[PDB]
DNA sequence: GCCTGGAGACTAGGGAGTAATCCCCTTGGCGGTTAAAACGCGGGGGACAGCGCGTACGTGCGTTTAAGCGGTGCTAGAGCTGTCTACGACCAATTGAGCGGCCTCGGCACCGGGATTCTGAT
DNA sequence: ATCAGAATCCCGGTGCCGAGGCCGCTCAATTGGTCGTAGACAGCTCTAGCACCGCTTAAACGCACGTACGCGCTGTCCCCCGCGTTTTAACCGCCAAGGGGATTACTCCCTAGTCTCCAGGC
C-alpha cells in the first residue's frame, strides 16, 4: 500500500547510489544509471507424480510467494509454529513488506 | 504463542529460583532482568567451554570442558570430575 | 478381562542394500527434512498413512507411527516406491518390526504405593522423576508404564502377541491395588 | 617382604599415588619423601572431616545414605568448611533454609 | 558468503529482467550486472532489516514442507492472513503461500 | 588408555572408620573425588608457588606444611598440620 | 471462598524449595538455550548430557546466589519486593558489572 | 556575619580533590604502629622492610577506597545519602566477606 | 593498643571522600577500623606465613604482595 | 659460525623470545615447550605494553605531562573497559581512582 | 662486591614506550608497574597454558596452547588483537631460521 | 593363576644445609615545626516515622501445552592403539645483550602572584 | 541579576633529583650437533548424541480480583558539617649502631632414574 511503496523508493534511492561507483570506476556512464532506473520503476509500476517437487516452476503473477529468513523452527504432532523475519510477500498483485511474522501450520 | 529460546526460562521457573533464594515478593520486571543475566552467564561460561573444547580439536562439548571453564573463573563445581 | 489394547506405533526397520546419496533425495523429495551436521539422515512424513521415515546414509531406513502392522508395511511399500521415483534402484530385504507400542486404560484408580512396596527389588518407583511407576518383567520382557489414573502403556514387545499376555498378566495385580 | 608407604605412615590414603601425581603434575622437578606422606595425611584428614559432618546430617535427617543434600549441609553448616569451599557449588545439594526475619509473618 | 535469497522477489524479478533488457541491448557488460545484483541483494537485506514496521499472522493448513541445503521450504494451504498497514488489520484468504526461509547467519 | 583414576577405594575405607554403617551415593562419591581433587591441585599449586618463590627446585614437608596454613583456615589448618606431622613422624620413625 | 492470607504460599514455595535439591529450570529449554548460545561461537556443536547438566547447576547455583544478595540489598533499602535495581545493585558489588 | 558554605558544598570539594590526587590518605606513622602491633599476634620480634608497609598501606587504601564506594552506592540505593554502618556491612555480605 | 585509633577520623572521612562519600555517620569510624584491622590481620597473617617459610625474621615487600595475590588484590609497583 | 641472532630480531619483536623461553623451562609448567610458544608469548606481552603504554601516554599528554606516572597508567587502564576487565583484580600503587561523583550527590536549584 | 643481577623488563617496555610515543618518558615506579604487569600476565597465561596441556594429557607447550590461554584469559577484542600480533610474529619467525 | 602401578635396592649428581662475612637497611633517638587532628558550637538538612493512595503483584481457577518418560536407530565422533618422524632436551663453546654503576641535565615540583571560577547571600 | 569572598587554576622563576644515556663486564642466549620420545596421523572400535514416535500429566499461562506495599508527601528533631581555636604528633633531617639478609664456599644427604620383584584386584 503506502508503506510498501514508501519502503520500495528508499530500495531504488539507495541501491541507484551505491551502484554508480563501479560503474564510473570501470567506465560506464551515468546515462545507463537513469536508463536502469526509469524502466525498472516502470515495470514495477505497471505490475502492480504428486509427491516429486522437482517439477516447479514460477506459476506467474497468480503465485503467491514468500522470501524470508527464519529466526528457529518449533517441532510439534499437530502445530508446525514457526517464526520468520525479513520477508516481503505478493498476494493478489499487491505487496506487504514486512520484518518478522509467524506463521501456524496444521499437519492434516 | 512461540516465544524465544531465552523465553523459554519461564517466568515460575524464575519464581522458584528466587524460592530457592528466598525472595518471597518478585516484581515483574526481575523476569526480563534475570533472563539478561542468565543469558550474560551463560555466554561466557560456554564461550570459555567452546574455546577449552576446540583446543582438544573435539567437536562435542564434554562436561569436564564446563567444569574447567566455570573452575578458572573461580566458580568451582563438584559432581562432575576433577 | 473384558479389556483388549489397541495398537497405535509400530516402529518397523528396512534395509534397502545400496548405499543412498541423500542430497539428490532431499531435493527430489517433498516432506522431507535433511540437516546433516546435526544429524545423518532425513525425516520423511507421508499424509496418508500418517508415518515418518528416517532414511539413512548406508540404506537402512526406520518407519515409526504407524496404526497397524499391515499399515506399517503399506506405508513403507509407499515410500520405497517414491524412492524409485527418486531415481535410486534398490530392493527391500530384511524387513522385522521390533517395537510396537500398545495403549491400555482400565478406567479405575489404582493405589502405586502398594504396587512400589510389593515389587521394591522387580520394579523402581520414583514420585518426584515421574508420576508413574516403570514397571520390568523378565517374562515377557514388556516394559510397563502405570499410572494413578489408570491409563497402562504397554512397550517393547517384537509381535501383538507378546504384549497381550503381558497385559493379562498385569490385570490380576491391578485389580489387588485397586481402590475402594 | 613389602610394606605400602600408607601403612608405614598409618594412612588410608595412597602415599604413592600422591607421589605420582606430583612428580608428574609439574609443581617442581624434585619432591620430597616427606611431601606425599604428609598431603596424604592432610587430604585423609579433610575427607575424615568432612564425612563425618555429612554422616551426621545425614543421622539427622534419618538417612544412612550420604547424598549430595548431607554434603551441602555439612559445608555450608560448618564455618570452617565454608570458609574453605565458600567459591565451591556442590550439584544437587541445595541451599540452606534460610528466611530472612524481616519476610517472616508478623 | 551472501544470501541470494531475494533474487525471487517481485522487485527482485523486475531488476533480472531490466538487467537482461540492458545486456540484450549490450551496454554493460554481464559481470558487471552479476555484481548489480549482489548489491541489490546486501542493500534489500539491510533495509527489510530495520526499515520496516508491518505486523502480520498467517493462519493456515500445511501441505507441504521441505528443509534442504539451510533453507526452509513451506507450502501453506487456506492461510488466514491478517495486516496490518503503519499508517488496522485486513483478512485476506489465500489459497496457497509458498515460504522460502533461511537461517539468519549460514555456515 | 582405557583405565581411570579414581579416589573411591580410600573414601570407602575412611568412611567405615569414621561411620560404620553409612553408606554413600555414586554422585556424592562423585563430588567427594572432585573435593579431594581440587584441594590436592590447590595445595599442590601452593606448595609450587613456595618453592618458586625461594628458588628451591624440591617440594618437602615444610612447603606442604606452610601451603596447608595458608589455604586451610586456623582450626583446619591447626589440626591438618597436626595430622600431618604426626603422620611423618610415624613414618620416619619406620623407615 | 477461603483464600490464604498474601504472603503465606510465597513462604511456603521458600522452605519447599530450600528444602528440596530439584533443578528448577525445565531441562530441555534450558538445552534449546545452550545450543542457541553455542551456536554463535562455533557452529555444529554437540553436547554432552553430562555437560547440559552442569551447565544447568552452575546456572541454578549462580542465580540463587543473586537472588539472595538481591533479597539482602532490597532488605536494606527497608523493602520486600526485589526489582532490577536491587539485581543491578547486587551485581555491581559483587564486581560482575 | 562570616562567610559560610551550605553543608556539602565543601565535601564535594574534598571528594573531588582527593579523587583528583594520588597521595596515600592515612598518617604513615599510625598504620606503621598498627601492622606492628598485628604482627605482634603471629610472630614476636619481626621486623618490616619499609617497602613492606607501604605496600599494605596502598592495599589498605584501596580496599578501603573500594569498600567506601560499595558502600556509598548501596546507601543511595536505599535512597540516602548518609552511609551507616549497616551499608558496610551489605556491601561485605555482597561481596563475600562475612 | 591506641594505635587502631591513630587511623584517625579525618582519615576515614580521606579515603571516603576518595571512594565519593558525601555524607558519613559517626559510627561509620569504627566500622571501619574494624573491617581495617580484619583485613590487615588476614594480610599480615599470610604475609609472615610467607616470611616464616623462607625462615626468615623480616617481613619483605614479596611477603605482602605473594599474599595479596592469593586473596586476589594483586598490586603493582613493589616488585614481582 | 654465522654471527649471532636474537630471537626476537628475527620474530620482529622488542620483548625477548628467549628470555620468556628459559621463563617458561624454569617456571615448572610442562617437562617440554614449543619452539613458537615463547615467540608467541613474546609477541602477547609486546601488545598489552604497547596497548597499556599508547593509553598512558595519551593520559599523560592529556595532563601536558612527557612522563608517564602511576596515575597515567591508572587512568589508561581504568579508563579502558577491556583493561579494567583484564585488571579488575589488581591494585595499582599511587594511582588514584577514576574522577566519578554520582549524581545524586550533585547540588539542585 | 658488586650486587648480583636482578633481571627485568625495564628495557623492553622502554623500546616499546619509544616505539607507540617517540618523546613521553617514563617515571621508575611506573616502570615497575609495567614490569609487574608483564610478570603478571606472563604468570597468568603460562599457568593456563600448563592446566591446559595437562587436561589434554600433552606434555608440551606450544603456540596452540599459548593461544588458546589468551583466548581464555584476554577479552575478546584484545583476545583477538593479541592472536593476530602472536600469529603474525610466529609466522615471521618460521619464515626465517 | 594373570597382571598395572607400587615397593625395594642401588647409584650418582646436585640441591640444600651449614658456616663465615659483609654491608645494607632497619630500628632507635632528638629536635623543630607545622599542618593535621581534636574539640566546641550552631544550624540546617537529611534520616526517619507516619499517612495515604493506587497499583502492581500474589492467589486461585480453568485451559492449554510442552516437559518428561520410555523406547529405538544409527552413525558421527570419542577413544584407543600402532608407527614413525620431526622436534625439543641437552651440551659445549662463544660472545653480545643486558645489568650495575656513574654522571648529568631537564621534567617536574615548590613557591608566589595574578586571573578565573564558583558559591551564597542579596 | 548581582557581587564579593574564597577556592582553584595558570603563568613564570628557581632548583633538584631522578631518569636517561654511556661504559664495562659477565653470563645467559645463540649456534651447531646428537638423540630419544611425544605427537601427528591413519586405522579400527563401539558409545552415546541427535533425530523420530506417542502418551500422560503436571506445569505454564491467561485472566479476575483484591489487598499489601512501594512510593510520594509532610513534619520533626538530631546529629553531621563547616569553621574557628587549640593542641599534638607526624614528618624531615640527621646520626648511630647493629642485626640480619644476601653471598660464597664446602659437603653430604636425598631424590631421580633404572631395574626387578610384587601384591591386591579379577
Amino acid at each position: 500500500n503506502a508503506e510498501a511503496s514508501r519502503v520500495y523508493e528508499i530500495i531504488v534511492e539507495s541501491v541507484v547510489n551505491e551502484v554508480r561507483e563501479d560503474f564510473e570506476n570501470a567506465g560506464i556512464d551515468e546515462q545507463t544509471l537513469q536508463d536502469l532506473k526509469n524502466i525498472w520503476q516502470k515495470k514495477l509500476t505497471e505490475t502492480k507424480d504428486d509427491y516429486l517437487i522437482s517439477e516447479g516452476e514460477e506459476d506467474g503473477p497468480d503465485e503467491n510467494l514468500m522470501l524470508c529468513l527464519y529466526d528457529k523452527v518449533t517441532r510439534t504432532k499437530a502445530r508446525w509454529k514457526c517464526s520468520l523475519k525479513d520477508g516481503v510477500v505478493t498476494i493478489n498483485r499487491n505487496d506487504y513488506t514486512f520484518q518478522k511474522a509467524q506463521v501456524e501450520a496444521e499437519w492434516v | 504463542v512461540l516465544r524465544d529460546n531465552i523465553q523459554g526460562i519461564t517466568k515460575p521457573a524464575i519464581r522458584r529460583l528466587a524460592r530457592r533464594g528466598g525472595v518471597k515478593r518478585i516484581s515483574g520486571l526481575i523476569y526480563e532482568e534475570t533472563r539478561g543475566v542468565l543469558k550474560v552467564f551463560l555466554e561466557n561460561v560456554i564461550r570459555d567451554a567452546v574455546t577449552y573444547t576446540e583446543h582438544a580439536k573435539r567437536k562435542t562439548v564434554t562436561a569436564m570442558d564446563v567444569v574447567y571453564a566455570l573452575k578458572r573463573q573461580g566458580r568451582t563445581l563438584y559432581g562432575f570430575g576433577g | 478381562s473384558g479389556i483388549v489394547p489397541t495398537l497405535q506405533n509400530i516402529v518397523a526397520t528396512v534395509t534397502l542394500g545400496c548405499r543412498l546419496d541423500l542430497k539428490t533425495v532431499a531435493l527430489h523429495a517433498r516432506n522431507a527434512e535433511y540437516n546433516p551436521k546435526r544429524f545423518a539422515a532425513v525425516i520423511m512424513r507421508i499424509r496418508e498413512p500418517k508415518t515418518t521415515a528416517l532414511i539413512f546414509a548406508s540404506g537402512k531406513m526406520v518407519v515409526t507411527g504407524a496404526k497397524s502392522e499391515d499399515d506399517s508395511k503399506l506405508a513403507s511399500r509407499k515410500y520405497a516406491r517414491i524412492i524409485q521415483k527418486i531415481g535410486f534402484a534398490a530392493k527391500f530385504t530384511d524387513f522385522k518390526i521390533q517395537n510396537i507400542v500398545g495403549s491400555c486404560d482400565v478406567k479405575f484408580p489404582i493405589r502405586l504405593e502398594g504396587l512400589a512396596f510389593s515389587h521394591g527389588t522387580f520394579s523402581s518407583y520414583e514420585p518426584e522423576l515421574f508420576p508413574g511407576l516403570i514397571y520390568r518383567m523378565v517374562k515377557p520382557k514388556i516394559v510397563l508404564l502405570i499410572f494413578v489414573s489408570g491409563k497402562i502403556v504397554l512397550t517393547g514387545a517384537k509381535q501383538r502377541e507378546e504384549i497381550y499376555q503381558a497385559f493379562e498378566a498385569i490385570y490380576p495385580v491391578l485389580s489387588e491395588f485397586r481402590k475402594m | 617382604k613389602a610394606k605400602t608407604r600408607s601403612s608405614r605412615a598409618g594412612l588410608q590414603f595412597p602415599v604413592g599415588r600422591v607421589h605420582r601425581l606430583l612428580r608428574k603434575g609439574n609443581y617442581a622437578e624434585r619432591v620430597g619423601a616427606g611431601a606425599p606422606v604428609y598431603l596424604a595425611a592432610v587430604l585423609e584428614y579433610l575427607t575424615a572431616e568432612i564425612l563425618e559432618l555429612a554422616g551426621n546430617a545425614a543421622r539427622d535427617n534419618k538417612k544412612t545414605r550420604i547424598i549430595p543434600r548431607h554434603l551441602q549441609l555439612a559445608v555450608r553448616n560448618d564455618e570452617e568448611l565454608n570458609k574453605l569451599l565458600g567459591r565451591v557449588t556442590i550439584a544437587q545439594g541445595g541451599v540452606l533454609p534460610n528466611i530472612q526475619s524481616v519476610l517472616l509473618p508478623k | 558468503g551472501y544470501y541470494e535469497l531475494y533474487r525471487r522477489s517481485t522487485i527482485g524479478n523486475s531488476l533480472v529482467d531490466a538487467l537482461d533488457t540492458l545486456i540484450s541491448d549490450g551496454r554493460i557488460e554481464a559481470s558487471l550486472a552479476m555484481r548489480v545484483l549482489e548489491t541489490f541483494d546486501k542493500v534489500v537485506a539491510e533495509t527489510l532489516k530495520d526499515n520496516t514496521q508491518s505486523k502480520l499472522t498467517v493462519k493456515g493448513n500445511l501441505d507441504t514442507y521441505g528443509f534442504c541445503d539451510d533453507v526452509w521450504t513451506f507450502i501453506v494451504k487456506n492461510c488466514q492472513v491478517t495486516v496490518e498497514d503503519s499508517h488496522s488489520q485486513s483478512v485476506i484468504s489465500v489459497d496457497k503461500l509458498r515460504i522460502v526461509a533461511c537461517n539468519s547467519k549460514k555456515s | 588408555k582405557t583405565r581411570k583414576e579414581s579416589y573411591a577405594i580410600y573414601v570407602y575405607k575412611v568412611l567405615k572408620q569414621v561411620h560404620p554403617d553409612t553408606g554413600i551415593s555414586s554422585k556424592a562419591m562423585s563430588i567427594m573425588n572432585s573435593f579431594v581433587n581440587d584441594v590436592f591441585e590447590r595445595i599442590a599449586g601452593e606448595a609450587s608457588r613456595l618453592a618458586h618463590y625461594n628458588k628451591r627446585s624440591t617440594i618437602t614437608s615444610r612447603e606442604i606444611q606452610t601451603a596447608v596454613r595458608l589455604l586451610l583456615p586456623g582450626e583446619l589448618a591447626k589440626h591438618a598440620v597436626s595430622e600431618g606431622t604426626k603422620a611423618v613422624t610415624k613414618y620416619t620413625s619406620a623407615k | 471462598p477461603h483464600r490464604y492470607r498474601p504472603g503465606t504460599v510465597a513462604l511456603r514455595e521458600i522452605r519447599r524449595y530450600q528444602k528440596s535439591t530439584e533443578l528448577l529450570i525445565r531441562k530441555l529449554p534450558f538445552q534449546r538455550l545452550v545450543r542457541e548460545i553455542a551456536q554463535d561461537f562455533k557452529t555444529d556443536l554437540r553436547f554432552q548430557s553430562s555437560a547440559v547438566m552442569a551447565l544447568q547447576e552452575a546456572s541454578e547455583a549462580y542465580l540463587v546466589a543473586l537472588f539472595e544478595d538481591t533479597n539482602l540489598c532490597a532488605i536494606h533499602a527497608k523493602r520486600v519486593t526485589i526489582m532490577p535495581k536491587d539485581i543491578q545493585l547486587a551485581r555491581r558489588i559483587r564486581g560482575e558489572r
